[PDB]
RNA sequence: GACUGUGUGGUGGAGUUGAUGCGAGUGAGAAUGCAGGCAUGAGUAGCGUGUGACGGGUGGGAAUCCCGUCCGCCGAUUAUCCAAGGGUUCCAGGGUCAAGUUUGUCUGCCCUGGGUGAGUCGGGUCCUAAGGCGAGGCCGACAGGCGUAGUCGAUGGGUAAC
RNA sequence: GUCCGAACCCACUUCAGUUGAAAAUGGAGGGGAUGAGUUGUGGAUAGGGGUGAAAGGCCAAUCAAACACCGUGAUAGCUGG
RNA sequence: GUACCCCGGGAGGGGAGUGAAAGAGUUCCUGAAACCGGUCGCAUGCAAGCCGUCAGAGCCUGUGUGGUGAUGGCGUGCCUU
């Protein structure tokens, strides 16, 4: 099949506006010495650590 | 252990078997490995089965582990270092932690690592 | 598949070469016409 | 004497695009599509400037009908009564009286009632 | 008739208000794909925006993040503002030069390919201007 | 009415207004019209048979570059060497606009410099085949056709290294 | 001008492709496979002509008369503008 | 033909300089339309719309005219043939 007619501006924009992305949320690193933003349930790219203020196990050597 | 339900890694179940076995071998070789989320979570059960089998050291057990792995050096590592490291552990010999994503293809990445500290 | 052009330098020179064109009066007039037009390649 | 068309050509295009400066879609952006709607717009405006007389007369007649029926008199009898009484106040002023000066309209209704043939 | 108060990007975007801006011209990516991230980043605090764009998975995040950082630096240098009290007042993506290329297809046909490009503009002002 | 102001700005930077004549490549919405630019479909289909994994390195940036280790694939060919054809793609160093159906620090790409050595190898300097040309010549209004003596022409003969 | 069967040559069936990987192919089978075989290099035949184990087939990816240029801005009681 | 400085790997931009002019910065005179966007005003999620037209509230603006337009009526494109 082929598009019979050129789609109107209103309809094209109605469909196109739904092509979007949500913002990444980010969470503050539990390490007091780092305090950076990292993905939830993900090792902090700055400190390379994971876990609550206590645990704090190293995950990434960075 | 349990099969993978959905489509297999590497475009073929035989290749998935090869991938999981090699990935477990590399995990045992290096202690830790960054291997994306799905591969790590799929290799965890097999790796823990192998570690549990290696927790008790007999010639028959070493041959059974060598059925998998197939690198006797890695078998020696598993039966000498990893095995005795888990004398008191009742399972859970490995852990997986997410790292981020790959820039090239947005693969969610994670590191799977054998437990290092002694339970006692 | 096998396409129309199958190169052969010897065949090309024998067919569309300068001496081939000079052999016949039609080819000489072709060279003259290409000289009038201004082609940098008078022949193959 | 070669002549380039652009300077003279753009004038009608600017005129039409200005005339079509509230239209939806291509009708306000493209000269050819705006031109087609301006033909329809002109035809509709000419037709409606002549239908406006009838529309407003109908509105006046409806309002007069309502106001006179409030006094127990139909529009036809009211108009016949005014015609017989000889009061040539038209549908328009009568409707304005009905909306605004209802007492004057009611006095006219009484005039029409008295001027009825009573037959 | 040409004269004084000649137009400028700063005059058009800020107009005697404090703040600065930055333009990345001829970004070798599509304008729509840049807008997909511009819409998210518009209106945010600048530091939050750049930290988020370090984690945004789209490829448009990197050029937009660099533009925001450049605008922040321009503000810090030319108006004494601090990076932590700036917010992205404006942000938009216009279209730049497009290159026509050819992709061969079946049966000897050639299909047009458009390599698009974008201009990214970010305007940062002090957060006190948000309620003004 | 086609249109327009000797109203008032903006942009712009070198011409041009009114009167009256004169001359027209003098007016576009259609020709499945021509050229360019740009939408629509649409962030959609596709990304050209396949098996990669990991450790380390480089880097502003790495699934896609380098190194290593596992693993897999071809093996009458996914190996090696020629001819034809191509023509500098070869090597070293620098580069990441473009090109590469993604990324790219990488390249058969770009830039700069460099690289091919024969008495014996493959051709010529030797030989002829098919066929071509052809002194004179014969034939043909002209243009030309054919052909003798000859002279070319490898895909063959001849020819001294491992 | 034997038989079975790779290379090689072919193109019978089927499926896929049919904006294809490909302007005729790919997968699976299939015919010939010492012969009227197949293939490399060079050569010969040219458009009312060539060649044709003959289908009006083929003669540089559309041949009941190739292609290019010229007569030429052919002509069209027709269609469009 | 943009010294120098800043963000940036660069590209690009921000200051500053040159110039009468740099929104004349080499893709460089003038810079139209399609097309793509940011901002602001109004309308719009009970509605059947050749998209206009006539009537018309409300809001915005008042640069006291303009913008928008709830709602009612009427209303089947352009060209060719
Ligand atoms: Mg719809
Ligand atoms: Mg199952
Ligand atoms: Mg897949
Ligand atoms: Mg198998
Ligand atoms: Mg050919
Ligand atoms: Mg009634
Ligand atoms: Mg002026
Ligand atoms: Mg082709
Ligand atoms: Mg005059
Ligand atoms: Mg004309
Ligand atoms: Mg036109
Ligand atoms: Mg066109
Ligand atoms: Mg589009
Ligand atoms: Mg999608
Ligand atoms: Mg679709
Ligand atoms: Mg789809
Ligand atoms: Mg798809
Ligand atoms: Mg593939
Ligand atoms: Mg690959
Ligand atoms: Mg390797
Ligand atoms: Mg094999
Ligand atoms: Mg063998
Ligand atoms: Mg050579
Ligand atoms: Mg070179
Ligand atoms: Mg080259
Ligand atoms: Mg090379
Ligand atoms: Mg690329
Ligand atoms: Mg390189
Ligand atoms: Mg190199
Ligand atoms: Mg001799
Ligand atoms: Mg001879
Ligand atoms: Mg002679
Ligand atoms: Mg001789
Ligand atoms: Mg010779
Ligand atoms: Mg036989
Ligand atoms: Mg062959
Ligand atoms: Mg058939
Ligand atoms: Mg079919
Ligand atoms: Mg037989
Ligand atoms: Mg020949
Ligand atoms: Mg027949
Ligand atoms: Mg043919
Ligand atoms: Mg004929
Ligand atoms: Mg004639
Ligand atoms: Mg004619
Ligand atoms: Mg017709
Ligand atoms: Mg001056
Ligand atoms: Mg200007
Ligand atoms: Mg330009
Ligand atoms: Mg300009
Ligand atoms: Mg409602
Ligand atoms: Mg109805
Ligand atoms: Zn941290």
């Amino acid at each position: 099949a082929v598009p019979k007619r050129k789609m109107s501006r209103s309809n094209t924009r109605h469909r196109r506006s739904q092509w979007k992305t949500v913002a990444t949320k980010l969470v503050t690193c539990a390490n007091p010495a780092c305090g950076e933003k990292h993905l939830p349930h993900t090792a902090c790219p700055s400190c390379g650590g994971y876990g609550p203020r206590g645990d704090r196990r190293q995950v990434v050597e960075a | 252990p349990k099969p993978t339900k959905g489509p297999r890694l590497g475009g073929s179940p035989a290749h998935e078997r090869i991938i999981l076995r090699n990935l477990a071998s590399q995990l045992f070789e290096h202690g830790r490995v960054v291997t994306t989320v799905t591969k790590a979570k799929r290799v965890r059960p097999l790796a823990e089965k192998l570690i549990n089998r290696a927790k008790t050291d007999t010639v028959a057990n070493r041959r059974f582990v060598n059925r998998t792995i197939t690198d006797r050096g890695i078998v020696h590592i598993l039966f000498t270092e990893i095995g005795p490291r888990m004398e008191g552990r009742d399972g859970g010999y490995t852990r997986v932690t997410r790292i981020g994503i790959r820039k090239g293809d947005n693969a969610p990445m994670a590191v799977i690592e054998v437990i290092s500290d002694k339970v006692a | 598949m096998k396409r129309t052009f199958q190169p052969s330098n010897r065949r090309r020179a024998r067919n569309h070469g300068f001496r081939s064109r000079m052999s016949t009066r039609a080819g000489r007039s072709i060279l003259a016409a290409r000289r009038r037009k201004g082609r940098v390649n008078l022949s193959a | 004497a070669r002549v380039k068309r652009s300077v003279n050509a753009k004038k009608k295009r600017r005129e039409v695009l200005d005339q079509a400066s509230g239209y939806r879609g291509q009708r306000s952006r493209l000269y050819r599509k705006a031109k087609e709607q301006t033909l329809h717009s002109a035809t509709y405006s000419f037709r409606d400037r002549r239908a406006k007389k009838g529309d407003f007369r109908s509105l006046w007649i409806q309002r007069i009908n309502a106001a006179s029926r409030a006094q127990g008199m139909t529009y036809n009898r009211f108009i016949n009564g005014l015609k017989n009484a000889g009061v040539e106040v038209d549908r328009k002023m009568l409707a304005e009286l009905a909306v605004s000066d209802i007492n004057a309209f009611n006095s006219l209704v009484e005039v029409a009632k008295a001027s009825q043939p009573q037959n | 008739m040409s004269k004084t108060e000649r137009p400028s990007r700063r005059a058009a975007l800020l107009g005697d208000r404090p703040g600065s801006y930055a333009i990345a011209r001829h970004v070798r990516m599509s304008a729509s794909k840049c807008r997909r991230v511009i819409n998210l980043v518009r209106g945010m605090d600048a530091v939050d925006a750049v930290t988020m764009l370090k984690f945004q998975p789209q490829a448009a995040a990197e050029p937009i993040r660099k533009v925001i950082a450049s605008a922040m630096a321009n503000a810090e240098q030319t108006e004494g503002l601090r990076a932590d009290d700036l917010y992205i007042s404006q942000a938009f993506v216009d279209e730049g030069i497009t290159m026509r290329r050819i992709r061969p297809r079946a049966k000897g046909s050639a299909s047009r390919i458009l390599k698009r490009s974008a201009h990214i503009t970010v305007v940062v002002e002090p957060k006190e201007a948000r309620q003004a």
